[PDB]
RNA sequence: UAGGGAAUAGUUUAAAAAACAGCUGACUUUCAAUCAGCAGAUGGAGGUUCAAUUCCUCCUUCCCUAACCA
RNA sequence: CCGAGCCUGGUGAUAGCUGGUUGUCCAAGAUAGAAUCUUAGUUCAACUUUAAAUUUGCCCACAGAACCCUCUAAAUCCCCUU
RNA sequence: AAUUUAUUAAUGCAAACAGUACCUAACAAACCCACAGGUCCUAAACUACCAAACCUGCAUUAAAAAUUUCGGUUGGGGCGACCUCGGAGCAGAACCCAACCUCCGAGCAGUACAUGCUAAGACUUCACCAGUCAAAGCGAACUACUAUACUCAAUUGAUCCAAU
């Protein structure tokens, strides 16, 4: 949520300008919870699933602040607690 | 993703606190959306055979949309990470040395698949007195049915042929399978006369 | 390294500038002398024509156009 | 430069080629890009071919170069005919030429430097009252006014200054033509130049030379380095494939 | 606010000191080449005019 | 203004040709058409080359495209 | 009191416009102009006020300040002395 | 009227998402071959189509709106006219002096190419800004073209910014 200048020109008018992310609904299968998920994404978070080698990795690796999402932190709980227990 | 810039400088905030951020600081500047980004290839190690490629630990440099729509879901292929280069590096080894059994490239498959469902028209002029050897033979894979053949590899009838007729050729690709493909010889025909002749007639 | 180039450049093109400006006097005497064979020979002829008829485009470009003619004759010649 | 000119320039220049066979024996050719390379294992593999499918011990080597004919500056360049002799010119017997010349004395040199056909107004009514063919005109200055009547008949065939057929000493084209053999071009203008070499008997390193005597000629209508002048090369029989030769070397 | 008769050019110096001075010349008239002082070099030196500045 | 491109007979085109106009005529009541003739050109300057519309350079005019803000 | 409701808040909105601006006593104190979307206002000059510095200020004798053109004007400027 | 398309709709591109097809106009002139056809006089090269929508980004065009303004002088305002600069009268003799007072003009042109540099002292449109004249000096010019701050009355435009 922030403004624009039309035809970026500070002289001009100044818009609201609103910039959504292109979501994409996807499957996913997880090794750890031995599930499969249909998620709504973004295609950040395919490649962020590829540099991770995975779903499980992703999931375990990324920060709180980094997921941005309930639904993340509450797969790592799952994860987690498997591993734990 | 959208990456923006604002226009306006911020004031530096110093060490330990927050920007003062004005409502000028709002307005943005499109720097770049990397989805307009030239898209690159996913790094992926292949379990079982795919017609583009098949070689069972085989590194293939694939579109982002076949990996992650298709190889990756359904266990074709895994992702390139050091654990998983290893695992596939030391089978590389077992199966050129050990027990293992030596497997055909991605060409061999493709190669073996054609030869399978393929028939030879190995056309001989009817003027001069011709006998069909390997090289021969071998010359008519690349002609008629674009088969780059090594003469050594062909099997032949074994019986000398030099009449028009039926007979089978045993081709081995790559020292692992060895197909028999059938054999029809036939007058020859120039390239132009057999096109004109039939393909243009009907 | 520049100002040894620059200064290079000075003298070369100062040592050159004496004999240019031989040529660029001349070219001055040259064009006054031109310019009275103009000045004479484009006022008779086209004051002449002027008188005949009406008392001006096509007469002269006609004598504009013959005179240069007559150039080019013997440029063909050579 | 044309979108479609340059742009297949761009796209030939892409066409994908490798050195050495592939590890695989037997695989198909759809897999692997072009390979065979060195012009003399090309000419030595020719032979081969001769063998293998029955033909004649003697042929005609029709060298295609896809030679850039164009794009100097954005202002392409244009097709002409450089004609000389091969070290060694093939078997083929060619001593077609028509020369203009009348009431001169150059109808004399015409002749003595082995013109096949050489007149003035006689020849050049015969040409445009009844068909007569030659495969190449030359003229003299002096005769140019009166042949501009076959100008229609031979379209714009007829002697013109940029094939260096307008002379008043005729042997630029007359003299050499014999011995010469033309280096014709593309009709379709996409820079495919079809030259016949030598005839397949001829010994690899004749040709050889052939080829290379070939690369400087059709060099001569734009020598300039400012434009590469040679992307492919295809050295075919008469009854086989081209095969892609490694002809960079040899360029200059 | 009238027809242009002149127009405005730039007289740059031979001497390759790149002193340059704007003189004003008939538009109609051929390109300008005059002995003007350079600073420079200290001493009157030929100049020819190289662009058109604007019109007058 | 910026670059790109262009300049051929009075006019419009071509690779030094044709078409129209001017037409001088012939023939049509008149006029058009039609037939046969005749004039006619390589923007300007400089240079290369034996020879330059066809190589290059500068200038004029015009077009194109983008400016024409302060 | 709808050319666009009402209430609260921003809000002590802004107003070159009008109105208002609280004890005593004395003193000096009137007015060429310029620019400005400026002529109902401002800023600079000018005038006016206070303090300070050191030196002339005012009034004015001769001599002196244009031809062209008609009223050959009343006067002015400059200016020692006083 | 200026500014604007965030918004809404349409269109194009990208993003996202399937795969499908891979290209044929001889002819012997001579010779061979029982045919069917071949030898010579070329039998090369060359991949092309291509996924409907929704959503997101970037563009273009419309619709529908938004924000803001609507100069001054003026014998009231409007209408007409005027708005900067120079010469003359009003203003007779140092300077200055107004009217929607009376008259005439300017928004250049032409010649130089030292209309190079530098520097006392002054003038000044009643402020400021701007504008004006200049000895000496350096460097030139010069052998007497009323010559070294051109002729000309006005012949003109600040700051920011842009180009270089
Ligand atoms: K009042
Ligand atoms: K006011
Ligand atoms: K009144
Ligand atoms: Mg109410
Ligand atoms: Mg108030
Ligand atoms: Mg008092
Ligand atoms: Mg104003
Ligand atoms: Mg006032
Ligand atoms: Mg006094
Ligand atoms: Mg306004
Ligand atoms: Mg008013
Ligand atoms: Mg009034
Ligand atoms: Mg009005
Ligand atoms: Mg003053
Ligand atoms: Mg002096």
């Amino acid at each position: 949520l922030g403004q624009i200048y039309a035809n970026n020109d500070k002289l001009s008018k100044r818009l609201k300008k609103v910039w959504k992310p292109q979501l994409f609904e996807r499957e996913f299968y997880s090794e750890i919870l031995d599930k499969k998920f249909t998620v709504t994404v973004t295609m950040r978070t395919l490649d962020l699933i590829d540099e991770a080698y995975g779903l499980d990795f992703y999931i375990l690796k990324t920060p709180k602040e980094d997921l941005c999402s309930k639904f993340g932190m509450d797969l790592k709980r799952g994860m987690l607690l498997r591993l734990a227990r | 993703t959208v990456i923006v810039e604002r226009w306006w400088k911020v004031p530096l905030a110093g060490e330990g606190r927050k920007p003062r951020l004005h409502r000028r600081h709002r307005v943005y500047k499109l720097v770049e959306d990397t989805k307009h980004r030239p898209k690159e290839n996913l790094e992926l190690i292949l379990t079982q055979s795919v017609e583009n490629v098949g070689v069972r630990g085989d590194l293939v440099s694939v579109k982002k949309s076949l990996g992650r729509n298709r190889l990756l879901p359904q266990g074709l292929a895994v992702y390139a990470s050091p654990e998983n280069k290893k695992l596939f590096e030391e089978e590389k080894l077992l199966r050129q040395e050990g027990k293992l059994e030596k497997i055909q490239t991605k060409a061999g498959e493709a190669t073996v698949k054609f030869l399978k469902s393929c028939r030879l028209e190995v056309g001989m002029k009817n003027n001069v007195k011709w006998e069909l050897n390997p090289e021969i033979v071998a010359r008519h894979f690349f002609k008629n049915l674009g088969v780059v053949v090594a003469p050594h590899t062909l099997k032949l009838p074994e019986e000398p042929i030099t009449r028009w007729g039926e007979y089978w050729c045993e081709v081995t690709v790559n020292g692992l399978d060895t197909v028999r493909v059938p054999m029809s010889v036939v007058n020859f025909e120039k390239p132009k006369t057999k096109r004109y002749k039939y393909w243009l007639a009907q | 390294q520049k100002r040894r180039e620059r200064e290079q450049h000075i003298a070369e093109c100062m040592a050159k500038m004496p004999q240019m400006i031989v040529n660029w006097q001349q070219q001055q005497r040259e064009n006054w002398e031109k310019a009275q064979a103009d000045k004479e020979r484009r006022a008779r002829l086209q004051a002449e024509a002027q008188e005949l008829l009406g008392y001006v485009d096509p007469r002269s470009a006609r004598f504009q156009e013959l005179l240069q003619d007559l150039e080019k004759k013997e440029r063909k010649r050579l | 430069t044309p979108d479609e000119k340059k742009d297949e320039i761009e796209k030939i220049k892409a066409y994908p080629y490798m050195e050495g066979e592939p590890e695989d024996d037997v695989y198909l050719k759809r897999l692997y890009p072009r390979q065979i390379y060195e012009v003399e294992k090309a000419v030595h593999l020719l032979k081969k071919f001769q063998i293998l499918d029955f033909t004649s011990p003697k042929q005609s080597v029709y060298l295609d170069l896809t030679l850039d004919m164009a794009l100097g500056k954005k202002k392409n360049v244009e097709p002409f005919t450089s004609v000389l002799s091969l070290p060694y010119p093939f078997a083929s017997e060619i001593n077609k030429v028509a020369v203009f010349t009348e009431n001169a004395s150059e109808v004399k040199i015409a002749e003595e430097n082995g013109a096949a056909f050489a007149g003035g107004t006689s020849l050049i009514q015969k040409i445009w009252d009844d068909e007569i063919v030659a495969d190449f005109y030359v003229a003299v200055p002096e005769i140019m006014p009166e042949l501009n009547r076959l100008r229609k008949k031979l379209n714009k065939k007829y002697p013109k200054l940029s094939r260096n057929s307008i002379g008043r000493d005729i042997p630029k084209m007359l003299e050499l033509f014999k011995n010469g053999h033309e280096i014709k071009v593309d009709e379709e203008r996409e820079n495919f130049l079809q030259t016949k070499i030598a005839t397949l008997d001829m010994s690899s390193d004749q040709i050889a030379a052939n080829l290379q005597a070939v690369i400087n000629e059709v060099c001569r209508h734009r020598p300039l380095n400012l434009g590469p002048f040679v992307v492919r090369a295809f050295l075919r029989s008469s009854t086989s494939e081209g095969l892609l030769l490694k002809i960079d070397p040899l360029l200059p | 606010k009238s027809k242009s008769k002149n127009i405005l050019v730039r007289m740059v110096s031979e001497a390759g000191t790149g002193f340059c001075f704007n003189t004003k010349r008939n538009r109609l008239r051929e390109k300008l080449t005059l002995l003007h002082y350079d600073p420079v070099v200290k001493q009157r030196v030929l100049f020819v005019e190289k662009k058109k500045i604007r019109s007058l």
